[PDB]
C-alpha cells in the first residue's frame, strides 16, 4: 500500500544517490576493460 | 505466483538502490585551453 | 474411529481459518501493485546504460 | 479387530496427507520466506524515495545508502584522468589486436 501511494503520488533528502553510484560502477568498469587489452598486446 | 514473477524487477531495482592531488594530462589541458571559451 | 476423525477435522478448520483472515487483504491489492512496480522498474532500467 | 484398526490409520493418514500444502510446517515456512524477501526488498524502496524519484526525472544531505559511492567517486575520477593518455594508446591499438592473436598462435 505505502509503495503503491509513493508510486501515484510521486514515481508515476536530495534525489543524488542513485547518480554517484550509477558513475561509480561504471567508471570502475572502463578501467578495467583498457587495462585488460593493454595486456593481451 | 506474483512472487515469482516480479523477481527480475526487484533486481533492476536493487543494483540502482545500493590527498586529491589532480595531474591533468597535455592532452586534456589542450582540450580546455582549445574549447576554453565554451 | 468417528470421534478420532471429529477431532481431525477440527483441528483442520481452526487452522484454515487463522489463513483466511491474513490472505484476503494481500490479494485483494496484488493486482494494482505488481502493474505499478513493473512499470516503475522498467523506467528505473531505462536510465542506466 | 486388527483390521479396523489398521484402517483408521490409513484414514488418518490419507486425511494428512490431502491438506499437507496448508497446513504442514514445512509448506507453510517455504511461504513466509519468500514473503520476508519482498518485504525487505520494499523497504528499501521506500527508504530511497527521493534519488530514485530524481533519477526518473533526469554535511551533504545524501540517503546513507549512497554515502560509499559518493565517498569514492573523487579517488576513482582523478585516476581515470591521470591515466588517460595510456586509455586513449590502448584504444589506437585495439585494430592490431587480432595480428597480435595470430602470430602469438604461430
Amino acid at each position: 500500500i505505502a509503495f503503491n501511494q509513493i508510486y501515484a503520488n510521486e514515481f508515476q533528502m536530495s534525489p543524488m544517490g542513485p547518480f554517484f553510484q550509477f558513475v561509480h560502477q561504471s567508471l570502475s568498469t572502463c578501467f578495467k576493460e583498457l587495462e585488460s587489452i593493454a595486456q593481451f598486446t | 505466483q506474483m512472487l515469482k514473477e516480479m523477481e527480475k524487477e526487484v533486481d533492476v531495482v536493487d543494483a540502482v538502490v545500493r590527498n586529491a592531488t589532480l595531474n591533468i594530462p597535455n592532452l586534456l589541458i589542450s582540450r580546455i585551453e582549445s574549447e576554453m571559451h565554451r | 474411529r468417528d470421534l478420532t476423525l471429529l477431532q481431525r477435522e477440527e483441528r483442520l478448520r481452526d487452522l484454515i481459518e487463522k489463513q483466511d483472515e491474513v490472505l484476503t487483504p494481500v490479494v485483494t491489492s496484488k493486482d494494482p501493485f505488481k502493474d505499478n512496480y513493473t512499470t516503475f522498474a522498467t523506467a528505473l532500467d531505462s536510465t542506466r546504460h | 479387530a486388527e483390521i479396523n484398526q489398521k484402517s483408521l490409520e490409513l484414514e488418518l493418514l490419507r486425511l494428512e496427507k490431502e491438506t499437507a500444502d496448508i497446513t504442514h510446517p514445512l509448506y507453510l515456512g517455504q511461504k513466509h520466506q519468500a514473503l520476508q524477501a519482498m518485504n525487505s526488498h520494499l523497504e528499501a524502496v521506500l527508504r530511497e524515495k527521493r534519488s530514485l524519484r530524481q533519477r526518473l526525472a533526469q554535511n551533504l544531505p545524501i540517503e546513507a545508502s549512497y554515502h560509499r559511492f559518493t565517498a569514492e567517486l573523487l579517488p576513482l575520477a582523478v585516476n581515470f584522468i591521470e591515466k588517460l593518455e595510456i586509455y586513449i594508446k590502448t584504444i589506437q591499438t585495439i585494430p592490431k589486436i587480432p595480428d597480435c592473436a595470430s602470430n602469438m598462435d604461430n
